[PDB]
């Protein structure tokens, strides 16, 4: 019977010692001693096979960047490593050949790409507020997305512990302001492209000038900002004003022309007169 | 001509469908409603006559302490095998008609998502198609009403959509000053209550639980709770899940790793908190036929059975590969699925303590996304990183009470000697610890 | 005839079992319209007066 | 003493579908009373300039349609929502000094349809509302007759 | 007692309220649990009172936790400093220390 | 032995009636559910024509050589559904129903 | 439309399947995407007037009950059509 | 009515015409379209 729970068991090493609970009271200890220690070097020997698998291209967690996640991941191994380790030493050699590992390479590791990554996200930051594709003619936002991907990162390290460089933590105390200006300006240019439909063939270069309007109190909106203004949230309030006047002045012009003109045009042609 | 008489004879309620029909002369004459019938009828039974080997298996092939998956139709799209299947959802009304919602996966790289609503009818392509801005994370149907379709996709936006409508857009859309969370939203779900018109339930990963009702051509935002300790910002949140026993307690799951019971009461404030887990939490969801007691499935390649009485689980269940989702069957409480890197793999705690009934792998090129049970019959959905989802039937080797076949006759067992045989089996691991 | 029915019985009995496997006509939401649907609040100028 | 207006009341009006229950459209904030009760149940927020006149739906009991100096026409629907507009309008650049509904309806225009608004440049607008508006919604005489009944014990 | 009483009646309506009636109903069960006053009658030597002081407390501490998550719903959705501090001076005399 | 069949046959799922055809047209056993005699005399003289006529087609209008029909099945309103085969000489009429209807006679018997 | 006249294209492009034929209520070819003309021309007299001889079939039974969809099974071949009233589907599909 | 910006030109005369023109355009085109509706109706009688 111990020798069939042995074998279900290669979880089953925290079950292995509520059976020796029952087991202490009466070589049986030490063959209960050695089952256990097996158990462990299964466990080893199947986590330095897939660490020397999965170390080139490696299983992230679900919505993870490249780098914080190939951290988190060789760190979460480390956990479970030193979870069996607590004659008897030659199954602790084998082990510390691999935690001498981990920490030595995966440390190199985050150096690397954190020095190299910040002075890339820093000036990526400052840099204007939207920009315009010259091909596309649209307005568009200029978030790229490796600010996004580092203030994940810097999250992502906070929670399993990590100490993370000053200046990455800037950012991500920052964070819940840059994700709530991010959003109000694509629903602002979602707003805009709505509003441009909304309007009719006929009065687009009569309404073009009011267009142009517009386009023209958000261009210093667009350049002199800069992102890191002292009052980015009072240029959203004006460019909000703004849509609602343009908003109000197109509902006012639609209405008359696609109830009052375009009825009495109607009526007209359906007249008879006979 | 007896019955055109009798319509003259009783002129209640005149024969309509007025004969305007489309015309055109050529390019398209008609084929357009009965006719679009009697085409999707004709595809169907084409199909059908092709499929007629696997059909006459999928609905009796029949697949002690042994079980036997079997892969029978996988529905994909050669356009769509960029995006990953993430979840999937079951209509209540039809148990046919199931909905797969494909999204991107590894954050960095980021495309936009279709919902693809499969019938079982018919397996070459789609019966409903959406196109949608973004990766749809989350998908729903109402318990009600299966119309009512709850979708959420990265920027944390919400959608409903309503399979009635032709058009096929939004019916209902989340905005900045609607108080749309950022990030994206990992989970969304139905509340069963249609007293207060239609609530409609998520989490983002910003960490906030919102509830939204649909209002006429406008959506009311109510923060449930807040997730939240010497950090920076709010906890994150990846799943969410509901007590149909007991509507007000509900559990979270975080990124943190540690597992929440809250209640829609107290918003500030946490019933319990589970120190269990050591990495982020992809899936909780409450055991069906007992209140109290949940599975959760975490990227720390674990599998764990609380009790919401205790602090910490019960049971562990450690696989090598990463945990992807654990979900619950609906038909016998004591039976779960558990899918890991091309490994679906199914438990019964009365057949085995520790031990997996069934192991197999359903499609070896790609990894296992999510997986979805069906209420109905016996049969586990399996979706893949390539966006395509195959399905499974189970062996009947398991079942409900099985230790001697239609003995004492009781009717309620099925509801309670259920709830009986968990809180037994509960009892036996406070016994072994 | 004996032997005839019970062939006959075998190969009707394969077709009942093929039909009996899902409904294939069924139309999910058959009938049923939209129900509920979104209307904005819209307010149509008539006519203007004026002196 | 607390239902005092800032300024003149410049109209009352009370619905004919519940006449128990009746509102005064004074300065800034329109006020609603019942038929004993000194102080007012519900006063509804403030507004741009001043409102000049208001009255409720002879159709429905829930929305009345308030008229401001500041050019806009603004309905309350208490039926969806009490902390919010329903949906405002712009009418004139010009003020507007007068609003009338429709009591009864006669060939195409049902009652509660249109809604003649005075302006001080001298034009007066019609504006057909939305079906759903002056159209009675499932529920509504009851709903709004027990808010009101709990205002009452409110008060 | 005074929380029965209430009739704030501002915006979104009834669902409140019964929220209300609920919370005063758990508290009738509890009361009507404390006048069994099974044992007790002030008695020092007895140690059986403080211990359902202790029971009692713990069903307040819950109550009060209620009532403050009835007061944040009712206050973010007056949505006017009139209409939010007429709802103060309801419970001016309901304030639990 | 020959009557078991009949038997085997309304126990199968959706099956209300069945009626056995000679070459001729004579009914030779129908089920007690769908009317004997009356309607038997009345849906061979139908399934005969639709046979024959059906089987006569394919072989020349077709213009296929050597492919004689096995089945049809008649598909319908409601939930009906008019299998028809050819063993030797005879031939016969199955009459099955769907879930819906089956539940609807289930309902109907309750 | 994408839906019908794509459905129809997608059922053509199916494996094992001949062709799919559109009948007119008069006996008349819409559409007729088979290999040789001389099947195509002989199903589009032929079938429609099998499956009129097969709706009063079903009608007398029960004067009611109408013909939604007839499939006969041959031995090389299967016959399947979903008749309407304005018109009919047909289509040619070999045995697995 | 509408003041949009200070510095840039507040219509162009041109367009201001062309509507005019156009909806006068499009009323001609109806009083065609009312007139060929009567003269359908004589040929039937």
């Amino acid at each position: 019977f111990i020798d069939n729970n042995f074998n279900r068991f290669r979880e089953y090493s925290l079950k292995l010692l509520h059976k020796f609970q029952s087991t202490i009271k009466r070589h049986n200890l030490t063959s209960r001693y050695n089952a256990i220690l097996h158990n462990y070097a299964t466990e080893l020997d199947t986590i330095q096979r897939v660490f020397q698998d999965q170390k080139s291209n490696p299983p992230l967690v679900r919505n993870m960047p490249p780098e914080a996640g190939k951290i988190i991941w060789a760190r979460h191994l480390f956990q479970k490593i030193t979870g069996p380790i607590n004659t008897e030493i030659r199954r602790y050699y084998g082990s510390y050949n691999t935690l001498g590992k981990q920490l030595t390479i995966y440390e190199m590791w985050f150096y690397q790409d954190w020095v190299n990554k910040i002075e890339q996200s820093k000036a990526a930051l400052q840099a204007t507020l939207i920009v315009r594709h010259d091909e596309n003619k649209k307005l568009y936002v200029n978030f790229d997305l490796e600010i996004m991907q580092l203030i994940r990162e810097a999250k992502c390290l906070d929670r399993q512990g990590i100490e993370i460089p000053e200046s990455a933590r800037i950012i991500l105390l920052q964070e819940d302001k840059f994700k709530t200006y991010y959003n109000e300006l694509l629903y602002a240019l979602k707003e805009y492209e709505r509003i441009n439909s909304k309007i009719k063939p006929i009065c687009k270069n009569l309404l073009l000038p009011h267009i142009e309007d517009l386009d023209l109190k958000l261009r210093p909106g667009m350049v002199t900002l800069t992102w890191t203004s002292m009052n980015i949230e009072s240029y959203l309030y004006y460019v909000h004003q703004g849509l609602k006047k343009l908003e109000q002045l197109i509902i006012n012009v639609n209405d008359i022309i696609e109830n009052r003109i375009e009825n009495n045009l109607k009526t007209v042609s359906k007249v008879v007169l006979v | 001509a007896y019955y055109a008489e009798i319509m003259k004879d009783h002129q209640i309620e005149n024969k309509k469908k007025k004969e305007v029909d489309q015309d055109k002369k050529q390019d398209q004459s008609m084929y357009s409603t009965s006719f679009k019938r009697c085409c999707k009828i004709m595809e169907r039974m084409v199909v059908q006559n092709d499929q007629e080997d696997k059909y006459h298996d999928y609905r009796y092939y029949w697949s002690k302490n042994e079980g036997h998956l079997l892969p029978i139709w996988r529905f994909s799209n050669e356009k769509q095998r960029k995006k990953n299947v993430t979840s999937i959802c079951w209509n209540p009304l039809y148990p046919d008609l199931f909905a797969v919602s494909l999204g991107s996966y590894d954050f960095t790289k980021q495309r936009m998502g279709l919902i693809c609503l499969y019938s079982l009818k018919n397996t070459t392509h789609p019966e409903y198609a959406f196109n949608c801005e973004a990766g749809v994370m989350c998908l729903d149907f109402h318990p009600k009403s299966a119309a009512l379709l709850a979708v959420g996709l990265y920027d944390g936006t919400v959608l409903v959509y309503d399979i009635r409508n032709k058009h096929k857009k939004p019916i209902y859309q989340s905005t900045v000053r609607n108080q749309k969370h950022t990030d994206p939203v990992w989970q969304v779900k139905w509340n069963p209550d249609t007293s207060k018109n239609y609530n409609f339930y998520s989490i983002s990963s910003d960490g906030r639980v919102m509830n939204w009702i649909l209002m006429k051509n406008k959506l009311e935002p109510e923060e449930v709770i807040l997730l939240r300790s010497t950090l920076i910002g709010l906890a994150c949140g990846l799943c969410f899940d509901f007590n149909k026993f007991e509507p007000h307690i509900f559990l979270v799951g975080t990124e943190e790793g540690k597992i929440h019971k809250c209640s829609r009461a107290y918003s500030g404030q946490y019933q319990e908190t589970y120190n269990g887990h050591l990495l982020a939490v992809y899936k909780v969801k409450w055991n069906n036929f007992h209140p109290r007691t949940f599975i959760s499935a975490s990227a720390d390649w674990t599998v764990r059975i609380w009790d919401s009485k205790y602090t910490s689980q019960i049971i562990c269940f450690d696989l090598s590969m990463m945990v992807v989702d654990a979900v619950w069957a609906p038909y016998s409480s004591t039976v779960f699925a558990c899918a890991t890197m091309d490994k679906v793999q199914v438990y019964d705690l009365n057949v085995d303590k520790l031990n997996k009934l069934a192991e197999q792998k359903i499609v070896k090129q790609p990894k296992l996304t999510n997986l979805s049970f069906n209420y109905k019959d016996p049969i586990l959905l399996v979706g893949d990183s390539h966006g395509g989802v195959t399905l499974v039937k189970l062996s009947p080797n398991l079942c409900k009470s099985g230790p001697e076949i239609k003995q004492t006759e009781d009717k309620k067992a099925m509801e309670e000697f259920k709830n009986v045989k968990i809180e037994d089996y509960e009892r036996e691991k406070m016994e072994n610890l | 005839f004996p032997q005839a029915v019970k062939d006959l019985k075998e190969g009707v009995e394969k077709c009942i079992y093929q039909n009996n496997q899902i409904d294939l006509l069924e139309e999910y939401f058959e009938g049923e319209t939209s129900e509920h649907v979104v209307e904005n609040l819209s307010s149509k100028t008539l006519m203007l007066f004026k002196d | 003493d607390q239902g005092r207006h800032l300024g003149p009341v410049y109209s009352i009006n009370r619905s004919n579908q519940n006449p128990k229950y009746f509102l005064s459209v004074g300065d800034w904030s329109c006020k609603i009373w019942v038929e004993d009760l000194k102080t007012p149940i519900i006063r509804t927020k403030y507004h741009g300039s001043y409102l000049s006149d208001g009255c409720w739906s002879p159709t429905r009991s829930g929305a009345f349609f308030l008229v401001r100096r500041d050019g806009w026409m603004d309905v309350w629907d208490y039926y969806y929502r009490q902390n919010e507009i329903a949906f405002s309008h712009k009418v004139s650049d010009s003020p507007l000094t007068c609003i009338k509904i429709n009591q009864t309806g006669g060939a195409y225009h049902n009652s509660g349809k249109l809604c003649a608004i005075g302006d001080q440049d001298g034009t007066v607008t019609i504006l057909e509302l939305c079906d759903s508006l002056y159209t009675m919604q499932p529920k509504e005489k009851d709903i709004i007759n027990e808010m009101f009944e709990r205002e009452y014990r409110k008060e | 007692n005074k929380l029965e009483k209430i009739e704030l009646g501002g915006t979104k309506g009834k669902t409140l309220t019964e929220s209300i009636a609920q919370i005063f109903k758990e508290f009738e069960e509890a009361v009507q649990a404390f006048t069994s006053v099974s044992y007790d009658i002030m008695n020092i030597a007895e140690k059986k009172f403080d211990d359902d002081f202790y029971e009692f407390r713990s069903k307040i501490k819950e109550l009060e936790r209620r009532l403050a998550s009835v007061i944040t719903q009712g206050f973010d959705d007056y949505d006017t400093i009139y209409g939010r501090f007429k709802l103060l001076d309801n419970f001016e005399g309901l304030l639990t220390r | 032995n020959a009557d078991d069949q009949l038997k085997q046959l309304s126990a199968l799922e959706g099956a209300n009636g069945y009626v056995i055809f000679n070459e001729s047209g004579i009914p030779l056993k129908r089920h007690e559910k769908s009317i004997s005699h009356e309607k038997a005399v009345h849906i061979a003289a139908l399934v005969s024509d639709l046979w024959n006529v059906s089987k006569k087609v394919i072989q020349r209008d077709l213009k296929t050589p050597e492919n004689d029909i096995e089945v049809i099945r008649l598909r319908t309103k409601h939930s009906y559904e008019y299998i028809i085969t050819q063993s030797g000489d005879f031939t016969m009429l199955a009459i099955q129903l769907c879930g819906k209807a089956i539940e609807e006679a289930k309902k109907a018997a309750a | 439309m994408s839906e019908v006249e794509d459905t129809l294209n997608r059922i053509k492009t199916h494996k094992t399947v001949l062709g799919y034929l559109i009948v007119n209520s008069e006996g008349g070819v819409v559409r007729g995407a088979f290999k040789d003309e001389e099947e195509s021309k002989n199903i589009a007299n032929s079938i429609p007037l099998l499956t009129k001889k097969a709706r009063s079939v079903v009608r007398d039974l029960d004067p009611t009950n109408d013909l939604v969809f007839l499939r006969i099974q041959t031995k090389l071949n299967e016959i399947m059509v979903a008749p309407d009233d304005e018109f009919s589907l047909i289509v040619i599909q070999t045995k697995g | 009515l509408y003041p949009l910006d200070p510095h840039v030109d507040p219509v162009l005369p041109e367009e201001t015409k062309r509507i005019k023109r156009y909806y006068f355009w499009y009323f001609y085109q109806a009083l065609l379209n009312s007139t060929q509706n009567s003269l359908n109706a004589m040929k039937y009688r």
